[PDB]
RNA sequence: GGAAGACCGAAACAGUUCUGACGUGCAAAUCGAUUGUCAGAAUUGAGUAUAGGGGCGAAAGACCAAUCGAACCAUCUAGUA
RNA sequence: AUGAGAGCCUUGGAGGACUGAAGUGGAGAAGGGUUUCGUGUGAACAGUGGUUGAUCACGAGUUAGUCGGUCCUAAGUUCAAGGCGAAAGCGAAAAUUUUCAAGUAAAACAUAAUUUUGAACGAAAGGGAAUACGGUUCCAAUUCCGUAACCUGUUGAGUAUCCGUUUGUUAUUAAAUAUGGGCCUCGUGCUCAUCCUGGCAACAGGAACGACCAUAAAGAAGCCGUCGAGAGAUAUCGGAAGAGUUUUCUUUUCUGUUUUAUAGCCGUACUACCAUGGAAGUCUUUCGCAGAGAGAUAUGGUAGAUGGGCUAGAAGAGCAUGACAUAUACUGUUGUGUCGAUAUUUUCUCCUCGGACCUUGAAAAUUUAUGGUGGGGACACGCAAACUUCUCAACAGGCCGUACCAAUAUCCGCAGCUGGUCUCCAAGGUGAAGAGUCUCUAGUCGAUAGAAUAAUGUAGGUAAGGGAAGUCGGCAAAUUAGAUCCGUAACUUCGGGAUAAGGAUUGGCUCUGAAGAUUGAGAUAGUCGCGAUUAUCAAUUAACAAUCAAUUCAGAACUGGCACGGACUUGGGGAAUCCGACU
RNA sequence: UUGAUCAAAGUAUCACGAGU
């Protein structure tokens, strides 16, 4: 049916302090368990697509994760996409070279 | 078939507000939130956000323009007016 | 434990079976509309993707040419396909009209 | 209830420990004027609020 | 019991430390579970041949408390 | 294909006609039949502003703690006839 | 039964009916403040009694690092002394107030460009260190024990890191993260030096250089409808186990089958990337439109797995279903936990895109990575070391709030008063459905009583004729009501009016016709010994050949109060006027 | 033409040294 489910923490109203689910027990009793907010990832910033390679998290619990889980080997690793940076390196590279020949 | 007979996209707002006020939003919402050839992205992917603030959905160029069409005929005239005049001051 | 009183579902497995020979739904019980008894946006959902599920087998078994979907997709984006029956003769005819022509 | 505070937990003992009746011998003083109490609280014929 | 370990030498290597005050074993009809309560963790070897108990039970640190239920 | 201050309807609310049920009640305004909206000018729990000749009012002089053409509480107040 | 004495309440035995999962049910908020519990009871108290009570008498009863106040800040209190007022104090975007800088390991010779309001309160509904599971008492449990993790801070131990060579080892090798180099008699000599290695890439790995300055995100969302998966709630099918009924019949209607956090490994739904490749006879793709020489289909890969699934958790864990045996006792012991499927927004969840919009959908505490000049590590015959973002051990974590009602008997309604009260879970059937009628699951009989068929009233009705005459007036009240099939008038701003009106049709029972999914089926020649073993693909094949499948249709025979949506859900209609446009 | 730059180099003469 089941013999229904209360809340057990104090707050009652269906709010974003507690999204919540129902799992079972070893008794068949199903107390009303709640989970956290949802974990997700940082961005590229320029291209603004939720990036690739980086674990879901919050910034709350984030510092107790190891370095590989945080980012990747290249510069601006979880700060930029590789779509971003390939546009971002060469852009001045001709222009600074153009700044050579324009300085003559 | 020819589904309505005149009104087109204001047909949601029917039997209301008057005759030549049902028509005046037709002539100003058959342009708005239709798709436009982007001057930069080349494709046809132009919808609105609010008044005068269009963005693409592809290649992420966003351009400020007219408020019921992509850019008014008032606007490019100015973009043509400052164009011919700019070569006159320093030259 | 005060051993419980039976709440028997016995009559229920004679209504959800006599529907399997339709003993109860003529006109006299259809109190809802036929529309939201079985809605269009799920009725048209079932037929349209099922023909796609025949299509992707027929896309890449070998049996229909690659260019013979992007004129047969518009028809499947159109209307004129009631069953999966009528699709196959309008292949077997039209795969024959491409055959003998070559 | 259930989210009180550390005045209203200590205030509520004083408006609880004052809810006995008379001391059960002290009507044998001299000049006994005390029959049963002045401040005597029920809780639906008397409110608290202070 | 948040970890399992299938190797046998490290199952004895992790035995002798400051933790691992006790060892809980259990004889299933299926297999045998090796529960060794450590301080933070707990380690588990699964063994199911019903004969490699004695050679790998002793094989023990001698002062270890054995929790024997069968 | 599911958009609109679109429709009939339920807990949410409102309060129309019966001028029906008690009118020393169930009540210093409610019960029972009936009726309207019901995906927005919607409905609402908490926090905070606004002050007595003023606050606030999708405007009736409504509402401001059962009081509202000026409250509410002590005085000059045994105020005058 | 008990009680001096019982229609109650006070029980416990039956067993009748209600509350119907948008309850009279289980637990949460505000407010209550000892009501919750046992024990004991005489009188007022319970608009009747009273043996029990929300009354007294008398005793106990609320345990935390993880639930939460606590920090952050929101509209806003105007709350440093620039100012004004006779003073109190100011229906005040106090932005002017030597330095009104927080400061910053800092350098002489106002440490350097830097910081504008200095301060604080303000949310047990927003932001936010981290946990749950089984049992347990006279009443307490994410708190107590049993057992099983984590966080924050502190401390400690190990932990890339010893080279060519040659100590081990003839050398090939090996401690040595990978030594070379010219020289030299080889080099022994000399010189050269490690602040990690992988992939074409996306990125990967157990750890491997922040002290500051710097960007860049997260922290950070509104609301609508959505295909994909999953969770649990249920429902049918089958093994099990034990209960249900028996005149009669029923391979039958029942309970019950479970596995939490935190972990490791497999690890696809699914969009977006990478390599290739160069598509028009355009092509791919969804419920849609979305997509493409700014690289589409492909071929493989990358990463997110929230998701699952086995194994850790799992003492036949514990639990539960029952076994047996023990006066029996905190006992004993036996057995079970096995599979498929089918669907739903009678609910939540990650993910996917689109939608209205002069409606663009909060801040900040705390936090990551990157950038950055300096600076500090930093020998190769090694000793290592590492706020090391690694493994792992000791070590504490204070403060208070917790019992109960949570409203037809603990609130406010002067009261135990049909009255207004914030949200949470939410079942069987019929059915459009969270309707409305009905039962299981939980719980209630609590509304003064046994009696008695007068009016009038109070509400629920039918009444032969005619049918508005009645009365201010068609107002109470009656017909209509669901769905399918047509059939739709004038006026229209051409979106209506539209359910117009005006109609037919509608059980039960017995059947055929249709709407899908997985293996397609699979010749042919021989082998071993029909068993076993080895292969191309047209026709097939339209509900092929095996197999399982939802449920809504589309008809037809035959039959019954001649009543058919049988109660419930639920519309009377039509020309005109005059308003006001409308919601 | 959606990167980006801060934190003295250069120079000069003195310190023109200390240690050595």
């Amino acid at each position: 049916m089941v013999q229904r489910l209360t809340l057990r923490r104090r707050l009652s109203y269906n709010t974003r302090s507690n999204k919540r689910r129902i799992v079972r027990t070893p008794g068949g009793r199903l107390v009303y368990q709640y989970v956290k907010k949802n974990p997700t990832v940082p961005r590229c910033g320029q291209c603004k697509e939720k990036l690739k390679g980086i674990t879901p998290s919050r910034p709350s619990e984030r510092p107790r994760m190891s370095k590989r889980l945080k980012t990747v080997s290249r510069t601006y690793g979880g700060v930029l996409c590789h779509s971003c940076l390939r546009e971002r390196i060469v852009r001045a590279f001709l222009i600074e070279e153009q700044k050579i020949v324009k300085a003559l | 078939a020819k589904r309505t007979k005149k009104v087109g996209i204001v047909g949601k707002y029917g039997t209301r507000y008057g005759a030549s006020l049902r028509k005046m939003v037709k002539k100003m919402e058959i342009t708005q939130h239709s798709k436009y050839t982007c001057s930069f992205c080349g494709k046809d992917s132009m919808k609105r956000a609010v008044v005068g603030i269009w963005s693409c959905k592809r290649c992420k160029r966003t351009v400020a323009g007219g408020a019921w069409v992509y850019s008014t005929t008032a606007a490019a005239s100015v973009r043509s007016a400052v164009r011919r005049l700019r070569e006159t001051k320093e030259q | 434990k005060k051993p419980v009183v039976v709440h028997s579902r016995y009559r229920v497995r004679k209504n959800t079976e006599a529907r399997r020979k339709g003993r109860h739904c003529g006109f006299g019980k259809r109190k809802g509309t036929a529309n939201a008894r079985m809605p269009t946006k799920l009725l048209w959902m079932q037929r349209q993707r099922v023909l796609r599920r025949l299509l992707k087998k027929y896309r890449d078994s070998k049996k229909i040419d690659r260019h013979l979907y992007h004129d047969l997709y518009m028809k499947c984006k159109g209307n004129v396909f009631k069953n999966k029956r009528v699709l196959m003769e309008y292949i077997h005819k039209k795969k024959a009209e491409k055959q003998r022509s070559k | 209830a259930a989210h009180k505070s550390f005045r209203i937990k200590q205030k509520l003992a004083k408006k609880l420990k004052q809810n006995r009746s008379v001391p059960q011998w002290v009507r044998l003083r001299t000049g006994n004027t005390i029959r049963y109490n002045a401040k005597r609280r029920h809780w639906r014929r008397t409110k608290l609020k202070l | 019991m948040p970890r399992e370990i299938k190797e046998v030498k490290d199952f004895l290597n992790k035995a002798r430390r400051s933790d691992a005050r006790a060892v809980k074993i259990k004889k299933n009809p299926t297999n045998t579970k090796f529960k060794i309560r450590c301080s933070r963790f707990l380690y588990t070897l699964v063994v199911q041949d019903k004969e490699k108990a004695d050679k790998i039970k002793q094989s023990l640190p001698p002062g270890l408390q054995v929790k024997e239920v069968k």
